[PDB]
RNA sequence: UAGGGAAUAGUUUAAAAAACAGCUGACUUUCAAUCAGCAGAUGGAGGUUCAAUUCCUCCUUCCCUAACCA
RNA sequence: CCGAGCCUGGUGAUAGCUGGUUGUCCAAGAUAGAAUCUUAGUUCAACUUUAAAUUUGCCCACAGAACCCUCUAAAUCCCCUU
RNA sequence: AAUUUAUUAAUGCAAACAGUACCUAACAAACCCACAGGUCCUAAACUACCAAACCUGCAUUAAAAAUUUCGGUUGGGGCGACCUCGGAGCAGAACCCAACCUCCGAGCAGUACAUGCUAAGACUUCACCAGUCAAAGCGAACUACUAUACUCAAUUGAUCCAAU
C-alpha cells in the first residue's frame, strides 16, 4: 500500500497504488507428515522451496518472520513434534 | 515479485533507533517486477527414465514448469542437493566397476525405441551387381531411417544378398540391447523420382 | 600524459598554420575576383533580358543555366 | 537490415555443430548436431559414399556456400560474379562467350583471346531477330549505344559496368572465362552459392586447393574485415548429402 | 519575430587549443573561415565554423 | 532542434526508360478522345575514377521519428 | 434557513476585510517615487524617531550652463561673502 | 479550462498453464536394365505449429470521475481599448514630473572578427535588479580610411531548470 507519481514525475499528481502478488494454487507433499496439501503460493515461494530442496526443509529452515504464515508455523510445529517424538 | 524504492530520502535513524517515516516516504517507484525476468532452469537428478532425458543419475537442467509440475511431484526426479549428488555419484562408480549393470544413455533409449518399430527400405540399383555388406547397409539407415549406425554393430543374415527380397538386420545399440529390424530390399529409386511418383500422386 | 598530448597537438596544428593562412588569403582574393566576374556578367545578361521581355524567373533561370553548361562543356573536354 | 534477411543470418549462425563422433555407437542423427568437418576427411568420405552408393567414379562436387553476401553496412552488398580459374580446372570444357565489337581492332583482340562469337551490328541484329544463346556477353563502350537494343532481350543479362563487362580491354571476362569458372549467385538471394569445384576422381589435395581458391575468390566481392563474409560451407557431391566443413581456418 | 535572415554559429580555432567564439552570419552564405585572435596561443589563428547554435 | 531517409523532364514513376501535361500538327461542327511527331532531366558545391544518377563529403529544401522544457 | 443533512473532531481553520484594544505626565513627529495577479496589501526608496561619530549645512557675489525653434516667461542650477 | 487515470471496462504484452506436428512437382539428350527402373548434368540446407479461462504485473484506448483556477488597468463594473522599450509636446532656461492626454517609432539590420585582456575615476531612469561612460596598463594595429570601448534611438527578458 503506497503512492506513486503519475508518469514518474514528482511534479504530477500523487496517486494511490497497490501492488498485489500473483497467487497460484499448487499441491505439495510433506515427507515428515506424509500428507499432501493444496496451498495458495507465489512464484517466490516455489523458488524458495527449490533452494531448500523440498517443502519440509523450507518449513523447518525458514524463521517465523520470513514464513509470514500462521499455516506455515503450524506445519513447522507438526513436523517438529514428529521429529521430537 | 514487485520491487519498489522510495522517491524521497529517509533520514538516518542511527544505531538502535527506528527511522522517522513521513507520509512522503510512502511514494514509491517501481524498480522491477521479477516475474518479467528471464526464466532460469532447474537442476534435477533423474530417477526413472524420461523421453527427454532418462539416465538414472543424470544431472538435467529443465524448465521450472516441467520439474515442478511433473518430474518432482511424481517421483521421476529428485533435487540436485549435495546429499543426493553424493548418493547418485557413488552408484555410478558401482555401475562402472561393480556388479551393477551398465544402462543405456539418453540417446540409446531413444534409438532402441525407434529401432523396435521401424522397417528399413534398402533400395538397391538394378543395373549394377550389388552385394549387401554391413557398410552398405549401414549407409541406408542414415539415408532412409535417419539412424547413424556403426558398421561393426550390424549383424546381417550372413547369407549373401544379391536379389530383391526381405531379410533381417540385428542392430546392437551401445552393446547392451540387440534389436532385429525388418529388412526390405527394393529396387533403388532416386529421391526426386520416388517423391514425385507416390508422395505427390497420392 | 594529457598535458603533453594537448601541447603536442597544439604545436603540430600551429606549425601548419602559417601555410594555411597563405591559402586562406588567396581564396579571399580569388573570391573577390569571382564576385566581380559574377557582378559583371549576371547583371548584363539579366538586365538585357528583363528589358526586352517585361521591361523574371524564366529568363534568369536560362542564363543561370546555360552559363553553367558552358563551364561543364569545358570540363567535359578536360 | 531487413528483418527477414538479417534474422536468417542470425539463425544460421545459431545452428549448432559438434566435433567428433558422439560416444554412442548407434545414435539417431536428430539427437546430435552436425559433426563431420575436416576438408580432407570430407573429400575422403565423399569417395566412401560413392562406393557404397554405386555411382559414377567421376561426379561433380557442387559445393554450396552460405556466404554472408550481405551486411557490409546496414546497407547490404549485391550479387556479382567474380570469375577465376581454380588451380586445377576440372575436366568440364566450357568455351562460350559473345563479344560485341564493330569496326574496331578489338574484333581481333576478341578472337585472339578465344572469343566464341565476335561481331558487330550483324551479331547484334542476330540476337534481336533470332534466338541465340551465350553464357556471358561483353561489349566495348563504343558499341553500348547499339547494344542497347538487346537490353530488353537479355533481361539485364546484357553487359553492364557493374559486372566489369563494358570496357576497351575485353579480356577482363573474355580471356579468363574459358579456364575460369563462374561464381554464379542465388536467384532468391538467400546467400547460398552453388559452385562446382572438382570432379570426384580429383585428388583430395587438388580439391582442397580448389576449395581455398574459391574462398578468396568469393570474398573478392566484399573482402572487408568490417562484416564477416562466410558462415557455413556444405561440400556435396551430386548424389550425396552436404557435409559441414570447418572453413574457419581457411577463411583468411 | 521577423524573417530569419541570419544565424548564430560557433567558430572553432584551428590551433587545436579548443578556444571558441560565436559569430553571426547570413543563412544563405557559405561557412565562415575567419582569422581571429586565440588567447591560448596569444596570436591570430584561422577559425572554421563547426555548428549552428541558433537562428537569429 | 535531434538523428534516419529522400531529391530525375513541367507532373508522376523506372533502371538515363515509359506515362501524363505542354503540345506543333492531322482528324472530330465545337471539345474530348485517337494517330504521328517534337521538345524535354540526374537540388547545389567539391573531390576520386579515363568515365559517377550508380563511391564519398559539406550545404539547401522536404519528409519521417522524437523533442519544442524553463 | 438542503445548490446539499446533522453532530463531534482536525480547530484557537483562514480572513490584505470590519470591529475592539484598559494608569498618569512630557517630548520629537505629514509623505518625491519604484515594483508587484499589484493599486482595500506589501517590499525598497523617501519622510519620520532614538543613540553615536566628526564636519560642515542652510542663506548665497561675480563668473558660468545650446543650438534647433514662436510665447525672446516667472524662475532654476552652480555659488564665495555674510 | 489545466492536471490526472489510482478507479471501472475493453485490448495488447508478460506471467501462469498443454502439448501437437515435423513436408512431395520427376521425365533417359546419351547409356544401362527382361521388368520396375537406374548411370550421367546436383539426391543440399532447413524444424515448424503452439495451450481456453480466472488471477497478478506493465502498457494503450474509452467510460466515469477527481483536484484546481478563471489577470490587471478603468471618471462604478461589463463591452471596447490598453499592459514592455525609445523620440517630441504638455514640462520655454539644472534634474524630475501625470491623464483611457497630444504625435511618431521599436521587437532590427549592416559592417568588423583584437566587438581581445585588464584597470583609476565616474554616471544612472528617482529603491533594488539592471543599465551607461571610461584614463593608464598588457597585447595588437599603424605608417594621416574625422584611426585602439564599431554604425545605429528603442531593436529587449531575471532566477530555477534544460541541452552541451
Ligand atoms: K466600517
Ligand atoms: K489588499
Ligand atoms: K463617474
Ligand atoms: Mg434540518
Ligand atoms: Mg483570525
Ligand atoms: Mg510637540
Ligand atoms: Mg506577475
Ligand atoms: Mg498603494
Ligand atoms: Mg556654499
Ligand atoms: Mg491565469
Ligand atoms: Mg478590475
Ligand atoms: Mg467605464
Ligand atoms: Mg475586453
Ligand atoms: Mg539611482
Ligand atoms: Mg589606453
Amino acid at each position: 500500500l503506497g503512492q506513486i507519481y503519475a508518469n514518474n514525475d514528482k511534479l504530477s499528481k500523487r496517486l494511490k497504488k497497490v501492488w498485489k502478488p500473483q497467487l497460484f494454487e499448487r499441491e505439495f507433499y510433506s515427507e515428515i507428515l506424509d500428507k499432501k496439501f493444496t496451498v495458495t503460493v507465489t512464484m517466490r515461494t516455489l523458488d524458495l522451496i527449490d533452494e531448500a530442496y523440498g517443502l519440509d526443509f523450507y518449513i523447518l529452515k525458514t524463521p517465523k518472520e520470513d514464513l509470514c504464515s500462521k499455516f506455515g508455523m503450524d506445519l513447522k510445529r507438526g513436523m517438529l513434534l514428529r521429529l521430537a517424538r | 515479485t514487485v520491487i519498489v524504492e522510495r522517491w524521497w530520502k529517509v533520514p538516518l535513524a542511527g544505531e538502535g533507533r527506528k527511522p522517522r517515516l513521513h507520509r512522503r516516504h510512502r511514494v514509491y517507484k517501481l524498480v522491477e517486477d521479477t516475474k518479467h525476468r528471464p526464466k532460469e532452469n532447474l537442476e534435477l537428478i533423474l530417477t526413472q527414465s524420461v523421453e527427454n532425458v532418462g539416465v538414472r543419475g543424470d544431472l538435467v537442467s529443465v524448465k521450472k514448469s516441467l520439474g515442478r509440475n511433473r518430474l518432482l511431484p511424481q517421483g521421476l526426479a529428485v533435487y540436485a542437493s549435495p546429499e543426493n549428488k553424493k548418493l547418485f555419484e557413488e552408484e555410478k562408480l558401482l555401475r562402472q566397476e561393480g556388479k551393477l549393470e551398465k544402462i543405456q544413455t539418453k540417446a540409446g533409449e531413444a534409438t532402441v525405441k525407434f529401432l523396435k518399430s521401424c522397417r528399413l527400405e534398402v533400395g538397391m540399383k538394378n543395373n549394377v551387381k550389388w552385394e549387401l555388406n554391413p557398410e552398405i547397409v549401414a549407409r541406408h539407415f542414415f539415408k532412409n531411417l535417419g539412424v547413424v549406425v556403426a558398421p561393426h554393430t550390424l549383424k546381417l543374415p550372413e547369407e549373401p544378398i544379391t536379389r530383391w527380397g526381405e531379410y533381417w538386420c540385428e542392430v546392437t545399440v551401445n552393446g547392451l540391447d540387440t534389436v532385429r529390424v525388418p529388412m526390405s530390399v527394393v529396387n533403388f529409386e532416386k529421391p526426386k523420382t520416388k517423391r514425385y511418383k507416390y508422395w505427390l500422386a497420392q | 600524459q594529457k598535458r603533453r598530448e594537448r601541447e603536442q597537438h597544439i604545436a603540430e596544428c600551429m606549425a601548419k598554420m602559417p601555410q594555411m593562412i597563405v591559402n586562406w588569403q588567396q581564396q579571399q582574393r580569388e573570391n573577390w575576383e569571382k564576385a566581380q566576374a559574377d557582378k559583371e556578367r549576371r547583371a548584363r545578361l539579366q538586365a538585357e533580358a528583363q528589358e526586352l521581355l517585361g521591361y523574371v524567373d524564366p529568363r534568369s533561370a536560362r542564363f543561370q543555366e546555360l552559363l553553367q553548361d558552358l563551364e561543364k562543356k569545358e570540363r567535359k573536354r578536360l | 537490415t531487413p528483418d527477414e534477411k538479417k534474422d536468417e543470418i542470425e539463425k544460421i549462425k545459431a545452428y549448432p555443430y559438434m566435433e567428433g563422433e558422439p560416444e554412442d555407437d548407434v545414435y539417431l542423427k536428430r539427437l546430435y548436431p552436425r559433426q563431420i568437418y575436416e576438408v580432407e576427411k570430407a573429400v575422403h568420405l565423399l569417395k566412401k559414399f560413392q562406393i557404397l552408393d554405386f555411382t559414377s567414379p567421376k561426379q561433380s562436387v557442387y559445393l554450396d556456400l552460405t556466404l554472408d553476401m550481405a551486411l557490409g553496412k546496414k546497407k547490404n552488398v549485391e550479387p556479382f560474379t567474380s570469375v577465376l580459374s581454380l588451380p586445377y580446372p576440372f575436366a568440364s570444357e566450357i568455351n562460350k562467350v559473345a563479344v560485341f565489337t564493330e569496326n574496331a581492332s578489338e574484333v581481333k583482340i576478341a578472337e585472339e583471346n578465344g572469343a566464341a562469337f565476335a561481331g558487330g551490328t550483324s551479331l547484334i541484329q542476330k540476337i534481336w531477330d533470332d534466338e541465340i544463346v551465350a553464357d556471358f556477353y561483353v561489349a566495348v563502350p563504343e558499341i553500348m549505344p547499339e547494344l542497347n537494343r538487346l537490353r530488353k532481350k537479355l533481361n539485364k543479362k546484357y553487359p553492364k559496368l557493374s559486372r566489369n563487362s563494358i570496357g576497351r580491354d575485353i579480356p577482363k571476362m573474355l580471356e579468363l572465362f574459358k579456364n575460369g569458372h563462374e561464381i554464379k549467385v542465388d536467384e532468391e538471394r538467400e546467400n547460398f552459392l552453388q559452385t562446382k569445384i572438382a570432379t570426384l576422381d580429383m585428388s583430395s589435395d587438388q580439391i582442397a586447393a580448389n576449395l581455398q581458391a574459391v574462398i578468396n575468390e568469393v570474398c573478392r566481392h566484399r573482402p572487408l574485415n568490417l562484416g564477416p563474409f562466410v558462415v557455413r560451407a556444405f561440400l556435396r557431391s551430386s548424389t550425396s548429402e552436404g557435409l559441414l566443413l570447418k572453413i574457419d581456418p581457411l577463411l583468411p | 519575430k521577423s524573417k530569419s535572415k541570419n544565424i548564430l554559429v560557433r567558430m572553432v580555432s584551428e590551433a587545436g587549443t579548443g578556444f571558441c567564439f560565436n559569430t553571426k552570419r547570413n543563412r544563405l552564405r557559405e561557412k565562415l573561415t575567419l582569422l581571429h585572435y586565440d588567447p591560448v596561443v596569444k596570436q591570430r589563428v584561422l577559425f572554421v565554423e563547426k555548428k549552428k547554435i541558433r537562428s537569429l
